[PDB]
């Protein structure tokens, strides 16, 4: 009858207007997505260039590290040589003295 | 009478819409789906990240440590060297000094 | 006696090591400052230009809830000028019908 | 004898480097109170900007909030309007058919 074509037609629109909000909402489910990504995003390139910098500021620290243990063997040695040419003085002055008691 | 016809007519072009809505749905499915296998991404990207770099902050600490020990040790022993060097010049001069009196003194 | 200048100098041997030592345990001091200071420093500009992005966002926000409830209230309106058109139709077909009768 | 002179002279060399050793300390005390005073300062631009920045945050997730159910209330009415101008369509078209067969029936 007349009336179930009716019928049929609003079932149909009903459907409609909860397919229609459905696809709305997952699309704002999209959107924020999206935006929660962009977030995540720039927070690991940031944590990224961060660690980068580190490491490279690590590579500073390794090349003073071993210019300065080079500078500090070599002042070693040095303190050998000149605790040396101390003792020898030293022993210059007792001779000097072997001659006092002579 | 003669009513449906148009009925039918206005009914096929609303399936039509209904269809096209479908579709539509599917598509956002996969598109969101696929956007949060992206986010977990991300995400991952992003702790895995700062685990990273907050050991690196760690391995630089200890290297740090290392050298501010090391030139504290290299300025101690640098200003000892320059202690043994100067005493050095003095009792040189000195030591000729003390040769230069004994010889002069009065025997 | 000669032994007293000895012992000064001997004291002040001790002070300059006492105090070079001094002095590189404040420069150290310093060196880790400057570089606790970069590191706040590189957390702030990176905290700053964030706040100025989300904000810049939020204009995008702003612009975009400008225009949406300019036209929200376009369609609302439209939805006026149409149930009008409806109900207007409706009545067409009851005088029809009051042809009907007579 | 006349061993002092000599040992006068090195005295005061040493003394010289004594001078100079607390001119520089005087120097790096100031220096690092100076690096102190504008570390608290880059850490109280940082915090104070870190909540800066959070409370930007929620001002945004508050618009964006009132975005979305707005976005959602508008593609609704549309829909709606959508709904309404169609069914006119149909039903002027429609009642002209009605006219046409109330008429043309055997009275
Ligand atoms: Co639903
Ligand atoms: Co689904
Ligand atoms: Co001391
Ligand atoms: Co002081
Ligand atoms: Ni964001
Ligand atoms: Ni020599
Ligand atoms: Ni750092
Ligand atoms: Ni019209």
């Amino acid at each position: 009858d007349y009336s179930k074509y009716y019928k049929t037609i609003d079932d149909l629109k009903n459907q409609i207007l909860n397919l229609t909000t459905d696809n709305a909402n997952i699309l704002l489910q999209i959107d924020n997505a999206r935006l929660a990504a962009d977030d995540f995003r720039l927070k690991y390139e940031n944590e990224v260039a961060l660690r980068q910098s580190v490491e490279a500021d690590i590579n500073g620290l390794r090349r003073v590290l071993d210019e300065l243990t080079l500078t500090k063997a070599d002042l070693e040695m040095q303190i050998e040589s000149l605790t040396e040419e101390l003792a020898y003085l030293k022993k210059n002055h007792e001779e000097e003295m072997k001659d006092l008691r002579n | 009478m003669n009513l449906e016809p148009y009925f039918e007519s206005f009914i096929n072009n609303l399936r039509r819409r209904v269809d096209q809505l479908k579709s539509d749905q599917s598509r956002l499915d996969s598109e969101l789906k696929n956007m949060q296998d992206m986010v977990e991404d991300y995400r991952n990207k992003y702790e895995d990240e700062i685990n990273k770099r907050t050991n690196a902050e760690n391995e630089f600490v200890t290297i740090k440590k290392d050298v501010d020990g090391a030139y504290m040790t290299k300025v101690d022993l640098q200003a000892k060297l320059d202690n043994l060097q100067q005493e050095i010049d003095f009792l040189t001069a000195l030591y000729q000094a003390e040769l230069s009196q004994m010889q002069t003194q009065i025997s």
